[PDB]
């Protein structure tokens, strides 16, 4: 899976 | 300042030969790509900005632009597979691997994050990241006497990226890579942070999802007791991957299943088989079904832990998928169990729920239940108590269900019901 | 074997 940095 | 820029302005700034204007435009791009709703990733890609960000990754003399471009590329790589592919095609993998050794902790963290996204895309990019040599610097980042000295978020990102390097099959990760990573994974499995533990358990569950040789690679490291301990944890994000890994392990040889049993796993299943989370119950019942497919002493250890009543309870009332896993567990039990174990199973009240489940529309559960009934009848014949079992099945309304199944579309169910009725009813 | 993988 993937993670976006907010 | 650098808030709410247009892609036009970002391009104008990045195309200037002014490194400070480029830095401000790159930060504006980062902020645009970090917005909660609808990040314009495709617009940024069409503008041709990925090569410029990748080139900025290499400006050792300007760490701020390195960080901003790494963040922007991380956010681009977090999207669809096409956008991650665009990032990779820009040459970002070796640049991020080089940044892994940056003296600035936040830049190294961002490189870890970006590599994690890229590897998480799939098997191809996972193995490509491995071929570029990321595992060695990644693990060197964790080469400390005590993991508690590292920043929490940093350690969490490292663990998550390592988990993505263990993820995905067809093909599974390279065996040499798995062996290179497993020691650090064990150490992280003994860490105290809940998120680190969850991601380590997920990594172990990925690694144990395969042939017996992969499971053996994992269990040789001696992690099963720690996996059981975490199976007893209170945080569901930890119990879920730990239970996943334990089930995967019990899908292997009888000796690996026995390693799971010797660690005390069965004592946790009274709670897992009654857990409020439906997924936990389903996974636990599937794990039980694979454990009842083992040797007779392992079925006996299932009996001694008082888990047969819990299987009866799950069969009587639970989500349908959990009930199907319980039916599988009962059928494996009856196929592999002794006559004493089968009559004990009957004494616990399996007949009535097993029969009530014959009203299901799923044909496979009907086949499983009919096989279990035939095995129980074979045991009864070995004891000469077949008439008692027949009247027991008749009293709960089972004979009617079996007779109705005689007129079933599937041929196997047809034949099984006919045989049961003609041989015992 | 009666064992069932995911």
């Amino acid at each position: 899976r993937k993670r976006r940095r907010h | 300042g650098t808030v709410n820029w247009s892609v036009e302005d970002i391009v104008k700034g990045i195309n200037s030969n002014n490194l400070e204007s480029q830095l401000q435009a790159t930060q504006a791009a980062r902020k645009l790509l970090s917005r909660e709703k609808q990040p314009p990733i495709d617009n940024i890609i069409r503008a041709g900005l990925i090569p410029k960000f990748v080139s900025f990754l290499g400006k050792t003399d300007c760490s701020p632009i390195q960080f901003e471009s790494a963040w922007a590329l991380t956010n681009i790589a977090s999207g669809t597979s096409e956008q991650t592919k665009a990032v990779v095609d820009g040459g970002a993998i070796p640049a991020f691997i080089s940044l892994l050794a940056s003296p600035h902790a936040h830049i190294s963290e961002q490189a870890v994050w970006a590599l994690g996204n890229i590897a998480g895309d799939g098997s191809a990019f996972r193995d490509l990241v491995i071929k570029h040599g990321a595992i060695d610097p990644l693990l060197a980042l964790l080469a400390v006497p005590d993991l508690s000295t590292l920043a929490c978020g940093y350690l969490r990102n490292l663990t998550w990226t390592l988990s993505n390097l263990c993820r995905n099959k067809n093909p599974a990760p390279p065996l040499d890579a798995v062996e290179q990573i497993l020691p650090t994974l064990v150490r992280l499995l003994h860490h105290n942070d809940p998120e680190v533990l969850a991601d380590s358990c997920w990594a172990i569950s990925y690694l144990t999802d395969g042939p017996n040789e992969r499971i053996e690679m994992v269990v040789k490291k001696g992690v099963v007791p720690q996996l059981v301990k975490l199976l007893g944890a209170t945080e569901l994000p930890i119990v879920t991957p730990a239970l996943r890994a334990i089930g995967n392990i019990v899908t292997g040889t009888d000796e690996q299943t026995q390693k799971v049993i010797d660690a005390g796993a069965l004592a946790v299943f009274p709670s897992l088989l009654t857990n409020p989370k439906t997924n936990i119950q389903k996974e636990a019942t599937w794990t039980m079904s694979n454990i009842t497919a083992g040797r007779q002493d392992q079925i006996q250890q299932v009996v001694n832990h008082g888990l047969v009543p819990f299987l009866v309870g799950v069969l009587s009332k639970a989500d349908f998928k959990t009930q199907k896993e319980a039916a599988w567990a009962i059928t494996n039990y009856t196929s592999g169990g002794t006559v004493e174990q089968i009559v004990y199973l009957v004494h616990c009240g399996i007949i009535e729920p097993l029969m009530n489940l014959l009203s299901a529309k799923d044909t496979k559960i009907i086949q499983v239940i009919l096989d279990a009934i035939s095995n129980i009848f074979q045991a009864a014949e070995k004891l000469g108590e077949t008439e008692k079992l027949s009247i027991m099945i008749e009293e709960c309304g089972g004979l009617d269900k079996i007779e109705a199944l005689q007129r079933h579309e599937n041929e196997s169910v047809y034949k099984a019901s006919l045989n049961l009725i003609e041989k015992y009813f």
